[PDB]
């Protein structure tokens, strides 16, 4: 009433078959072949009428191999080939595409230290319908050669049919099976007829036939036939419908341009950490690096020069403007640039403070060069920083917002301009009237609430660190107000 | 080092009181005789070696006679087959 | 000092290997020189006579 | 020329393909014009695709993507000026966690392949050192990075807990990976490692393998391999299972043919191999021919009728010399101890008196002894009368009598293999479940590509329920 069934995908364990008998004689070669090589006389098809024969079995799919041939241990034979032994093939049914095969060989002895193939014979693991095979299988056996794997298969284990062996032993395992209606008066006539007709077809023909089994996985006493299917394969493309402004479709529009972040890794390599303390840049690009140092603040270095810039970063180390540049040729992004970069930058001769103020613009957001831009910023004057203050109010827009709400390398710059506004008055009283601007706009309060409540946080703060401060200081909160 | 160099090496158990050198001599006499005796078997070898050979290609004739009566038995049975089988053909014809 | 003792151990050892082997081949030969009495003619005329056995079975196998 | 444009319409593709299908299709494609694109065009914009593919969500896809680097790699000829370290600094690390990857294929793929990387890695390295002459890199500390690099991969490969992805380096190059861990280092780290595979004793076939490929390795370390490996393979002599003996059969041949053998273990060898020539399985009788013609052509004719012959005599017909062609021996072997016989005394529950019994008979026989009582323990009786009434013949005795150290160690290697047997109990059994892993079960009621075979499965099951049910009850 049910048909119970698992992905092919999603049964993670390895694919067993049973290499159960083989059925059928098997043709000597007269003795004339006997004269033309006398090594044959040694071989296992003269010397014992059934040979310790072995079985391969190496799954194929599209012409290759999966995996490693298993094989059966050794069993010793006497009047029949039986093996009841379960290989545990080398995949799993996630590995296993649509048209995977198993190309059983059946070998034996030819002499010393050479095998021979009694046969092959290849079926594929998935039926008609993707449903992996389900039970016993008598696999026609191909004479005298190694069985095949290739699509298609020159030497295929069963027809789609074409003889009537084939069909009636199909009919007869359903009807053992129950599938076909039982009859007791007509199957004992039937069989008989099959009978005649197997016995006439193991006369007049000398193929042979290789027994085969695949496990039933059960679960609570249900039996789940294992259908080939895809992880993804379980979702419709959701290709739109209709398009009116994107007319040309790019499928790598947004995405990471794999050959430029190739080239990032090979050019600006960081095992050269031993090597560049003693290797420098020659003659020739000395000049080429003073000319890049040189540059305006505003001028993106070419990938050429972000190149030399890395190649000779321990040089450079020696310049404070050069640091200006180098930050710029670091990737953000990669922690593994990121932490060299942070590493040069505690061992660069320190830049000024007219080069601080490049970090703190827009393109940097990493809060240890930020930081760092503070930690120059410190070293200069506070009627210095009275002047800038104008332009550092506005570089609180670059700052991380959430460390304003929750501040209620030691200073960030909100922090750092607090403090040097507690430290002197001038800046405290330009402080309040650059921030209270901001908190006034009522355009920013509307185009971007969020720049806008950051500095009334910043007066928040303010308001509080200046409370926090000495008698002296904290008249200057009740002078502002 | 130096004790190898000196060949006056000995057992310190003294279990023995004959040099290094002398057991090397020694050796090198066994193995001038172990040549000898290498030389002297090749030339018995050399002698078996002609007659084995003999044995085996009368062995090996004589694998093959056991092979080509049975082939013939087997052509002959498989002829007497046909022929009976033909001669029933002609008559069911 | 015990690798010079480790020494002379391993060239006696050496020695009565050495002198065994060549009592092997001396009572090897003692056993060749017997068997030189085996004839050649009498066997390799046999290898005649079934020579001719075979041209008689391979000329019959054409047949 | 204009494949460099259309290459440009398959790589924009690479970053966005959704299905297995496709992906595999894409690198098919790659594979297909790699040849025709310059050197340039493949390690600069297919390879980064390819080491994309090796990230992917399917593991065939990781698989193949690795597969196909290795063989597009393999065909860069040429190293351009600024990729000389691509190998070292961009393939090599980006494949790297495959060596480790969850899905067994992958790892699989890997040991397949790693033989091949390696090999493209040191001749690429190859060019580079010929580029710089002709140009006019510290060579020998990126070679040793190099070897480091890839002797870390080796060793995780031989790690694995997956006995096939072991197996699977063994028989795609450990002999030539051997060149990167070096003459010294492939014995204390290598070859240590292969000799651990002998100690898993319920997968024969890693055994196998493991005698299958030792031969490579073995030349490789050369002399110092020998005294190591020499008692490892008389254990291959007596093992469980008879195919691994005739792989070790296999093995002292290949390694006797090589010169690899010291004299004295040769003709020890053959002490210990000569009793198969009467052994009933084929595959170890030839084996034994195999491996007792091969020393009969290496040594000394001398040593043949002085040395070798005294081993071989109990078991061939006539003291032929000239047993260096195979052809001669098997046509003087003695007829074997038929395999009911051998059974029979191997599998019997203490083997070590039947011996002592029939070597007790035996001296009997040669007129050693002067007459033999019955057997004291019944069951070596009731043994006995088996044996004797099954028509053991006293030539077979002889014969069994010789192959005594292999009976008995393989017995006791059988039975310890027996009382392994409790921790794989559930698996010899004809079914498997899902229970144990909690997989999902999926079901329908019967009263892309995938999803519609599966909708056809569903419509056979539903027409042939309703055949077998309409028939059934029309009966």
């Amino acid at each position: 009433e049910k048909f119970h069934y698992i992905y092919s995908c999603d049964l993670d364990i390895n694919v067993q078959l049973k290499i159960g008998s083989l059925e059928g004689k098997r043709e000597q070669k007269s003795y004339k072949a006997v004269l033309e090589d006398p090594m044959l006389k040694f071989s296992g098809l003269y010397q014992e009428t059934c040979s310790d024969l072995y079985v391969t079995c190496q799954v194929f799919a599209e012409g290759k191999p999966l995996a490693l041939p298993v094989r059966t241990s050794y069993k010793a034979f006497s009047t029949r080939w039986n093996w009841n032994e379960w290989l545990k093939l080398p995949v799993k049914y996630p590995d296993l595409p649509r048209n995977a095969q198993v190309a059983l060989t059946i070998w034996d002895v030819y002499g010393p230290g050479k095998a021979v193939p009694v046969g092959g014979t290849t079926v594929s693991l998935f039926g008609k319908y993707g449903m992996f095979r389900q039970g016993m299988h008598d696999l026609k056996v191909w004479p005298n050669v190694e069985a095949d794997g290739s699509e298609p298969t020159k030497t295929p284990g069963r027809t789609s049919s074409e003889d009537q062996m084939s069909r009636l032993a199909k009919l007869t395992k359903a009807h053992r099976q129950g599938h076909m209606v039982k009859v007791d008066w007509l199957d004992r006539l039937t069989f008989r007829e099959i009978e005649m007709i197997n016995e006439s077809e193991k006369r007049s023909s000398n193929f042979m036939y290789l027994m085969v089994e695949f496990r039933c996985v059960k679960c609570d006493d249900k039996e789940y036939g294992i259908v080939y299917y895809e992880k993804d394969g379980d979702e419709s493309s959701p290709i739109l419908t209709s398009f009116e402004l994107v007319k040309v479709p790019d499928p790598q529009m947004s995405m990471e341009n794999l050959v430029e972040s190739k080239h990032h890794k090979l050019a600006r390599s960081l095992r050269s950490g031993p090597s560049d303390h003693d290797l420098k840049p020659n003659a020739a690009t000395r000049d080429q690096l003073n000319i890049i140092v040189s540059y305006p603040p505003t001028k993106q270095l070419t990938y050429e020069e972000q190149d030399l810039v890395w190649k000779f970063r321990y040089y450079l180390t020696n310049q404070e403007k050069a640091l200006t540049k180098f930050l710029k040729c670091v990737n953000w992004d990669l922690p593994q640039e990121a932490k060299q970069a942070l590493e040069l930058l505690g061992k660069w001769k320190p830049m000024d403070v007219e080069d601080s103020l490049e970090l703190l613009s827009s393109h940097y957001t990493n809060p240890t060069v930020r930081r760092y831009a503070v930690a120059r910023l410190r070293q200069a004057d506070d009627e210095d920083l009275l002047m800038y203050l104008l332009q550092l109010v506005q570089a609180l827009k670059y700052e991380n917002f959430d460390d304003i709400k929750n501040g209620l390398l030691e200073q960030d710059l909100c922090t750092f301009l607090i403090s040097r506004a507690c430290k002197n008055s001038t800046l405290a009283n330009y402080l309040y009237w650059y921030v209270i601007v901001e908190c006034e706009d009522q355009d920013t309060q509307q185009r971007d609430p969020k720049t806008h409540e950051m500095y009334l946080n910043v007066m928040r703060r303010f308001s509080q660190a200046l409370l926090k401060g000495d008698k002296s200081v904290r008249v200057m909160r009740s002078l502002l107000a | 080092a130096k004790c190898v160099q000196s060949g006056d090496f000995v057992y310190f158990d003294g279990r023995d009181r004959e040099r290094f050198i002398d057991k090397k001599e020694r050796l090198s006499r066994l193995k001038s005789k172990q040549e000898e005796f290498q030389k002297e078997v090749l030339k018995a070898m050399e002698g078996k070696w002609i007659t084995d050979q003999l044995r085996w290609k009368i062995m090996s004739c004589k694998m093959r006679i056991e092979q080509l009566k049975q082939t013939i038995c087997k052509g002959n049975e498989e002829m007497e087959k046909n022929s009976e089988g033909l001669l029933k053909t002609k008559e069911k014809n | 000092e015990e690798c010079t003792d480790t020494l002379l151990d391993q060239l006696d050892t050496q020695l009565n290997v050495t002198e065994n082997e060549c009592q092997n081949y001396k009572r090897c030969l003692e056993i060749l020189e017997q068997m030189n009495e085996d004839d050649s003619e009498q066997l390799q005329m046999e290898l005649k006579e079934l020579a001719l056995e075979e041209e008689r079975l391979i000329q019959e196998l054409e047949d | 020329n204009g494949l460099v444009i259309l290459v440009s319409v398959i790589t924009s593709c690479l970053q966005t393909l959704k299905y297995c299908d496709s992906k595999l299709a894409a690198l098919e494609l790659i594979l297909h014009l790699a040849p025709r694109l310059s050197v340039e065009i493949l390690l600069d914009r297919i390879t980064p695709y390819l080491l994309h593919f090796s990230n992917d969500s399917v593991p065939r896809v990781r698989a193949e993507a690795l597969r196909t680097l290795t063989k597009v790699l393999a065909l860069v000829k040429e190293v351009p000026r600024n990729d000389i370290n691509i190998y070292p600094e961009y393939i090599l690390p980006g494949i790297a966690h495959l060596a480790q990857d969850d899905a067994t294929i992958v790892r699989l793929a890997y040991a397949e392949n790693i033989a091949l990387l390696a090999e493209t890695a040191l001749r690429f390295l190859e060019l580079v050192q010929l580029k710089n002459l002709n140009m006019e890199g510290n060579y020998d500390t990126e070679l040793q990075a190099l070897h480091e690099m890839v002797q870390q991969k080796v060793v995780t490969l031989l790690s694995d807990p997956e006995n096939i992805v072991k197996q699977t380096l063994m028989e795609n190059g450990i002999t030539r990976l051997c060149v990167f861990f070096g003459r010294q280092k492939a014995n204390d780290v290598l070859l240590s490692h292969m000799i651990t595979f002998l100690n898993d004793k319920n997968d024969w076939h890693l055994r196998g393998a493991f005698f299958d490929s030792i031969v490579g390795v073995a030349a490789y370390v050369g002399w110092q391999s020998s005294s190591i490996l020499k008692p490892l393979l008389q254990q291959g002599l007596s093992d469980a299972e008879e195919f691994v003996i005739v792989k070790a059969l296999y093995a002292l041949t290949c390694m006797c043919q090589l010169g690899l053998l010291q004299k004295p273990h040769v003709y020890e060898f053959a002490s210990d191999i000569a009793p198969f020539l009467c052994h009933p399985n084929l595959w170890i009788r030839y084996g034994a021919v195999g491996f007792i013609t091969v020393v009969a052509r290496q040594i000394s004719t001398a040593d043949v009728y002085c040395k070798l012959m005294p081993y071989l005599d109990p078991y061939i017909t006539q003291p032929i010399i000239q047993i260096e062609r195979k052809l001669v021996l098997l046509s003087v072997l003695k007829e074997p101890v038929s395999r009911s016989i051998f059974d029979y005394a191997l599998r019997s529950k203490d083997i070590t008196s039947l011996f002592r019994h029939l070597h007790m008979r035996q001296k009997k026989r040669n007129g050693s002894l002067p007459d033999c009582p019955p057997p004291e323990d019944p069951a070596i009786a009731q043994l006995l009368k088996k044996l004797l009434s099954q028509g053991m013949t006293e030539e077979e005795e002889d014969k069994l009598l010789a192959l005594k150290d292999f009976m008995m160690k393989s017995n006791k290697a059988k039975a310890n293999i027996v009382d392994q047997s409790h921790l794989h109990d559930s698996s010899q059994k004809g079914v498997i479940d899902l229970a144990a892993l909690g997989i999902t079960g999926r079901q329908v009621d019967l009263v892309t590509t995938c999803k519609t075979e599966l909708q056809q499965l569903i419509q056979q099951k539903r027409e042939q329920c309703n055949a077998e049910r309409i028939a059934k009850q029309m009966m």
